[PDB]
């Protein structure tokens, strides 16, 4: 009820969200800047080569840890429902 | 029911005022019996004896419900007859004449009751 | 109650310091109308009962005019009704 | 006997109800479409219930231009109080979308301005924390107190009225702009110094930089920054409420 | 005691007002109000029919006014219905549980916020408040409650979004729009957590609690 | 039926462990209330039209009527209730 | 013992208010036009079909799948109630019967069970002790619940085709165009190659 | 057998209230205004020409494609009822077989099959009788199917255009300049210069 | 032969229905508001004047451009009306006329003969004769193809102008620079000098002559 | 003066035109457009809420008429209640200021042109122009002030964008994008100058 | 009221510089506040739906 | 104001006809009174007078009732009309002018302009609610 609680409750939530996304983002960060770094090497520069190994490793990303981030956010609504009728005002 | 408790009085006495009709009547065509008294009713007295009964509990729907199944006082007789007739012609002619104009009364008064109830309701 | 009585002292207690509404108003209409039917089937009963004193003249007449106040608290709910369905129908 | 003059009753439960509904339609958390409108009738019916038989009633006929005029006169007060109060919650989704598009979350406006595409999620974000923050420092009370109290400075009558008063109003756009710039400010700076950094990849081999790279990290480091950054915005709600209100106060009389 | 016409005119008029005793006085503007609110959020605004929802309501609420509603049967229609208690009385004794039941939802703000507006006297405890203070009191709690719930339900839909819009960001897909992929994954959330039971078991909760 | 007694010596050991309002049951105890009023008129006019003694012109009037008046109570209460049901079904949450 | 003929009228007539609440709550309908919305959402286009079409062809459809149900009640209450044999409150408990059979066979366990709590329901017992107050909420419930279920995955193949297109724009270069204005007439092709109402219609249909 | 004329009027009245759902699910209105509004959004316009235009046209379409069908039955139903020789039920049956007929030859017999399969029909010889029950949904999901076809394909030379514009943008290097700005006035041109608005009727009446 | 006053009433009442149908499809408004609808995407600015004022633009333009039409069929037809020199029948019959040949001296000929054809009608010996059946629908068809004819002239200076911003912001390097926000005010700029609304609406009257 | 029941239908009636009476004869129209033009200059188009915006170009046209609606209550809202004149006599009296104030703000050319659309050979005079060709007349110089004063805010927006994408080419970037660094620096020049209040007052000065 | 005759000192100011009840009535007052209140409920939903109007444009 | 206005004509035109009804009652109720003259208004001009200035009454005055258990009383009142004799026919002995035709005559007149000032203010007052109802 009181403010600290909702701000609380945004700094959570989003921290959620941060969780949830934060592995999608690096992998295609880190391929990116892969991709990046050798085309510097090889001297070589296509702004197109950069997007196809991208969407692989973003894809492969929901494969490894698509089960982890569906079950931590179901968590999140479950405990979120549930503690709804504690902090009403 | 709350619409019986407010119709009671004047139907009570509208079926006490019929019962004396038919009890003064009954004394106008019995005139001419040698040996025959005059009965009347003191209506005031009944009318409070109506308006101031257990029926029987039925278990199932075979079980027969309960089966439902006034005091008369003689006339004081005001001209000796040599037959025993009592009934005198012009006081029952007197109270026949009033209570059909009572009867009537209570009839306008219940169906005012009545048709201000239905007034209250149509819309 | 014992409080609702320290409530009843404090009230005049402010009283002391410090030195009818329209649902009223309608309760007050519907208790006079109904006292007034009240009285005319109080008559009409005691006349039926063969009291003396009691005029056929007088029943008729209270009995009309309590038919004639009836129907005016019945066209005063009609249009009070109305008034209120078409404030409740105004769009916000 | 049995008077119930009605015209008096109708004129002293009117105007205030005008008003008070006038503040309903427009005034922020109870001009929400999700009430639905018979609860918000019956809310300025019962509020003026209340408040009308302590006023002095007025006795002007419905049927008169001066009527038009007062009520023309409390449609005005009524939303001018809502629109004000509506300015900080304004300034909050300014604040917000500006957040997010420096975040990079919809690149679209830049190439295709208004084209049907666009969601500043964060504007949403904000604008709702907003909201519940103004629940729970009670702000709609005080609204409603203000109504309410904006009788004794200016009562139902027809008064006569200012000028530049109304500018303050209109000048209130300002804050919403100013306010917004703060609290980007406390996180738009550092991820200006994050392009900046971006820049300095990018003077070195060229291409093989930006839209591959930049993206991503920008739109991680938005995310964390500003979720550090949340704890601020409740000081800055209690100061946006606070300058809405006191110019409310002041400039209403 | 009023005469026969005049109790059939007051139950007549009275039956009108049962919409304003439902929206006004009862359980029914929270979880209305929490109901459009979801569908506000999940993204289909004519998904569940009003009618449905409408349902649902009704049925909720029904199942949790049922001890006020028996408290008033047991204090005041049955006597009244037994020739007991007169019409203008059985108003007052079946009006006190309603009150008690609107008195523990509302809120201390909103109290002495509408004390204050009437110019009444200090209200020392809660047994010298009336029912023109208690009413929109109540109301305003109710709303301010509802609007509560809504918001923290509103938040995990725009989570998804914000991560869906992000995640396209990341591979350069800027011109995809991200509420038509958001869509089925909050269908697919709301479907998975039990998006009904939960939200039936904390509405209930949060009026008994 | 012997489900049936089963269900009676249930329903004693639930008085034996004793010792809820419902709004379809009260409307179906008024609609009964209604239509033994009627039934009983009718009854009452029937006896006295086949000439049974006993029954009198006027008590058979007078029932005809009140069954009328609780008959126009019921067909007002349903009008009230059924407008009362459309318009909240009619709202938009 | 039996109602009055006015009776009788009075509460048919007055029964007939319910219909379009007993069609939605009660019936197949709510589950299928949710379906076809969400299927709307997906096409691409949000109003292609008119709102009318939908509505009669989830009527006939509901009316369809009801069929049985509406038979035995016939056979049940209908004729017998029609013919004077037995009376309108015996014809309404027995015709309650199939309907309440068939709203049970599609009920979530769990909606049941929570309306049953907030019903301070103690010891149920037999499938056929659930009253109808307490079995309607949780057959809306379930039924909701079910059309979620079915239209969160009728929105997959769209989203493939999108996803597709838009990599496939992207990554060949032109970054520039809307990928969802290539993809609608490729989102049509595949629901008419694929004969989608018909698979629609037979899905619906085979879900209870 | 011939209903009383009070009868007859209540049933005329009822039967003109049902007049738009008519006008979707049995003539050819839902077709033409399903591949109007496809049309429309093809052209990157969404709201160019008036959604009460459209409307216009398509029911002027409509009554000219219908028109055949109407004089058949006002030569076979209503003329003869209009002269009292024949009775409203029999006039009515009479109407219904030209209207079937129309619609059967634009259904499709896997539709037919799966709603004959769905209510459980018995077995029918030849299209001589086939409940209207039975026809109209698979009628309607017929008219779904090809009007979804028929924008689907629609949908092609403004992808052509779209596709070209772009790609002549990207070669030059322009890598951030949209295509959709430059291809509104060619698809506006392109529609224009193949008499689009009345090729496009023309092939909607053939196609009937 | 006249019409009962009852029926002339209800006639008359019935008709005033079909205002905006007569407007749309009938009078010069079809292809004013579209032309608007396509001005406001080629200025780049989709909000642009507000839909309420383009609309009531159109509708001044159409009141005058069918002025001598209106005048017209006031003076042969609803005049005797007003003055009783003629019947409601009489009246609809004659009124028709001037704004018949308006409709078809803006219809082109393809889309008559497609309408005819399509209606199975007989040869029409010439213009006088043509059933307003088969004028109706194809004057709005030649009505939606003038209008997008103007519409894509219209769209002709705006597309040079972003051809030339977009060159010289690429021949000068900028390549991530996007030229609708910079090219947006130059829009602005021609539509500004060249007083474009006034020389739009003189070009779109004199097209109707 | 006519019947009550007939000036009651009246009064009604013209209440549902507010709408239009607020667009083509007051000066809102400008207002919204500059309003939109600017939010499309930042670069943000959801920054202010439509609602806010529409709300503050409400404000600026009650203050902007407030001078004319005085003239109003003088000729018309006073007058009718001394019944010195009313109906006709003042309607007419109370819109003679409206009539003023479009003709100051109607250029010439659309009044020409709108005269010439509706064969208006002896108009004369230039304070006895109808209605008919003042207003859509009025509506078109509307348009265009509120495009050249658009275009006026759009300089300063644009030259700063010309800048930062120009510093940027310079110092070897060329793959940063220049309208999110130009965002910023574009609402810190906004804010710092105090944008909004001199707009404002320009908008008062520009009548 | 000694401002009310300031007021009446002010209007002759101004005027130099310009040179029991029964069912009849009971009735009349009624019908007269029903018809007055109907006239305020259309012209104030005829504003409000003006507001909304300009409210729900798209600037 | 202008609606009050507007419906002030036939509201007191109606109101004098209710006084006078009760005028030529109270002639019929003491039509046997030996030694009473009949009494009679001329509508017309009383009508134009009500008009011109407002109702007024002989007193109606009360006793004031400040606090809520005062006794309510009220002393005799009466409208402001000019009570005029009616010209008698006939003599009699017993002194009364009240001859019964013409009060019957006048009662059943009065008895129809009544009726019709109520149709009149009916239709005028629908013919608003036709107007206001939307």
């Amino acid at each position: 009820m009181t403010p600290e609680s909702v701000m609380m409750m945004g700094t959570e939530a989003m921290k959620v969200a941060l969780a949830l996304a934060a592995p999608l983002l690096l992998v295609a960060l880190i391929t990116g800047l892969i991709i990046s770094i050798l085309q510097a090497a090889t001297q070589i520069n296509e702004m197109t080569l950069s997007f196809i190994p991208k969407i692989v490793a973003v894809f492969i990303a929901i494969i490894v840890a698509g089960p982890w981030m569906l079950n931590l956010l179901l968590d999140y609504v479950r405990t979120l429902f549930s503690n709804l009728p504690y902090i009403i005002g | 029911d709350r619409l019986d408790a407010a119709l009671r009085f004047q139907q009570e006495a509208l079926n006490l005022r019929a019962q004396r009709q038919e009890i003064l009547a009954a004394n106008i065509a019995n005139a001419d019996t040698p040996g025959y008294q005059a009965r009347d009713i003191d209506f005031a007295s009944e009318l409070k004896k109506v308006m101031v009964g257990v029926a029987l509990t039925l278990t199932s729907s075979h079980h027969i419900p309960a089966q439902a199944v006034v005091d008369l006082l003689y006339r004081v007789p005001d001209q000796p007859s040599l037959d025993g007739n009592t009934v005198d012609m012009d006081r029952e002619r007197t109270q026949f004449a009033d209570n059909s104009l009572k009867y009537q009364m209570g009839l306008t008064v219940l169906g005012s009751q009545l048709k201000g109830m239905m007034n209250v309701l149509q819309g | 109650a014992i409080q609702g009585i320290e409530g009843v002292i404090s009230q005049l207690q402010a009283t002391a310091m410090a030195a009818v509404s329209f649902a009223g108003q309608l309760h007050a209409a519907l208790d006079r109308i109904s006292d007034r039917q009240a009285a005319a089937r109080v008559q009409a009963e005691k006349f039926t009962l063969g009291e003396p004193g009691i005029a056929l003249n007088d029943v008729m007449a209270d009995m009309q005019k309590a038919s004639v106040s009836m129907q005016m608290g019945i066209q005063v709910r009609n249009k009070l009704v109305a008034a209120y369905q078409e404030v409740m129908s105004m769009q916000v | 006997v049995t008077s119930e003059q009605w015209l008096y009753w109708l004129h002293l439960y009117f105007w205030p109800l005008l008003r008070v509904l006038a503040l309903i339609s427009t005034a922020p958390i109870l001009s929400e479409r999700a009430i639905p409108k018979r609860v918000k009738l019956g809310l300025g019916i019962m509020i003026t219930l209340v408040i009308a038989p302590s006023l002095p009633a007025n006795d002007t006929p419905l049927f008169s231009i001066a009527a038009l005029w007062l009520a023309m006169q409390q449609i005005l007060i009524g939303i001018a109080l809502g629109f004000t109060m509506q300015f900080a919650f304004a300034a909050v989704r300014t604040a917000g979308e500006f957040i997010g598009l420096q975040m990079g979350l919809s690149f679209a406006t830049f190439v295709d301005p208004g084209s049907h595409l666009n969601m500043p999620v964060l504007a949403r974000i904000m604008d709702m924390l907003a909201m519940l923050l103004f629940l729970t420092f009670n702000g709609h009370l005080w609204l409603i107190s203000l109504l309410v109290d904006t009788f004794h400075t200016l009562p139902i009558g027809s008064n006569p009225v200012n000028s530049n008063a109304f500018m303050a109003l209109a000048r209130a756009g300002g804050l919403i702009f100013l306010n917004g710039l703060m609290l980007a400010l406390p996180v738009i700076t550092l991820l200006l110094t994050l392009n900046l950094a971006l820049g300095l990849l990018n003077r070195m081999a060229p291409q093989l930089s930006i839209f591959v790279i930049g993206f991503p990290l920008t739109l991680t480091v938005g995310i964390m920054l500003m979720a550090a950054l949340m704890p601020l915005i409740a000081p800055f709600c209690e100061h946006l409420f606070s300058e809405i209100f006191n110019l409310l106060a002041d400039i209403v009389s | 005691s009023w005469s026969l016409s005049v109790q059939t005119l007051v139950f007549i008029t009275s039956l009108t007002f049962l919409p304003a005793i439902l929206l006004m006085m009862t359980s029914f503007t929270r979880i209305i109000i929490v109901f459009g609110l979801l569908r506000n959020a999940l993204g289909t605004p004519s998904a569940p029919p009003n009618q449905v929802l409408l349902g649902l309501a009704l049925f909720l609420t029904f199942f949790i006014m049922s001890p006020v509603i028996d408290k008033i049967y047991v204090d005041a229609y049955q006597p009244f219905s037994e020739q007991k208690i007169s019409m203008q009385e059985a108003l007052d004794k079946g009006a006190q549980p309603l009150r008690a039941f609107m008195l523990r939802q509302t809120r201390e703000a909103d109290l002495a916020l509408f004390a204050r507006l009437a110019n009444s006297g200090p209200l020392q405890g809660p047994e010298a408040v009336p029912m023109r203070i208690l009413l929109p009191a109540y109301v305003t709690s109710e709303l301010k409650t509802a609007f509560q719930i809504g918001f923290t339900i509103f938040i995990p839909f725009l989570i998804i979004d914000l991560v869906i819009a992000s995640v396209l960001m990341a591979l350069g897909m800027m011109m995809v729009p991200p509420a038509t992929i958001a869509l089925p994954f909050k269908l697919m959330l709301f479907v998975l957590v039990d998006g009904w039971q939960l939200l039936m078991g904390s509405l209930a909760q949060s009026f008994y609690s």
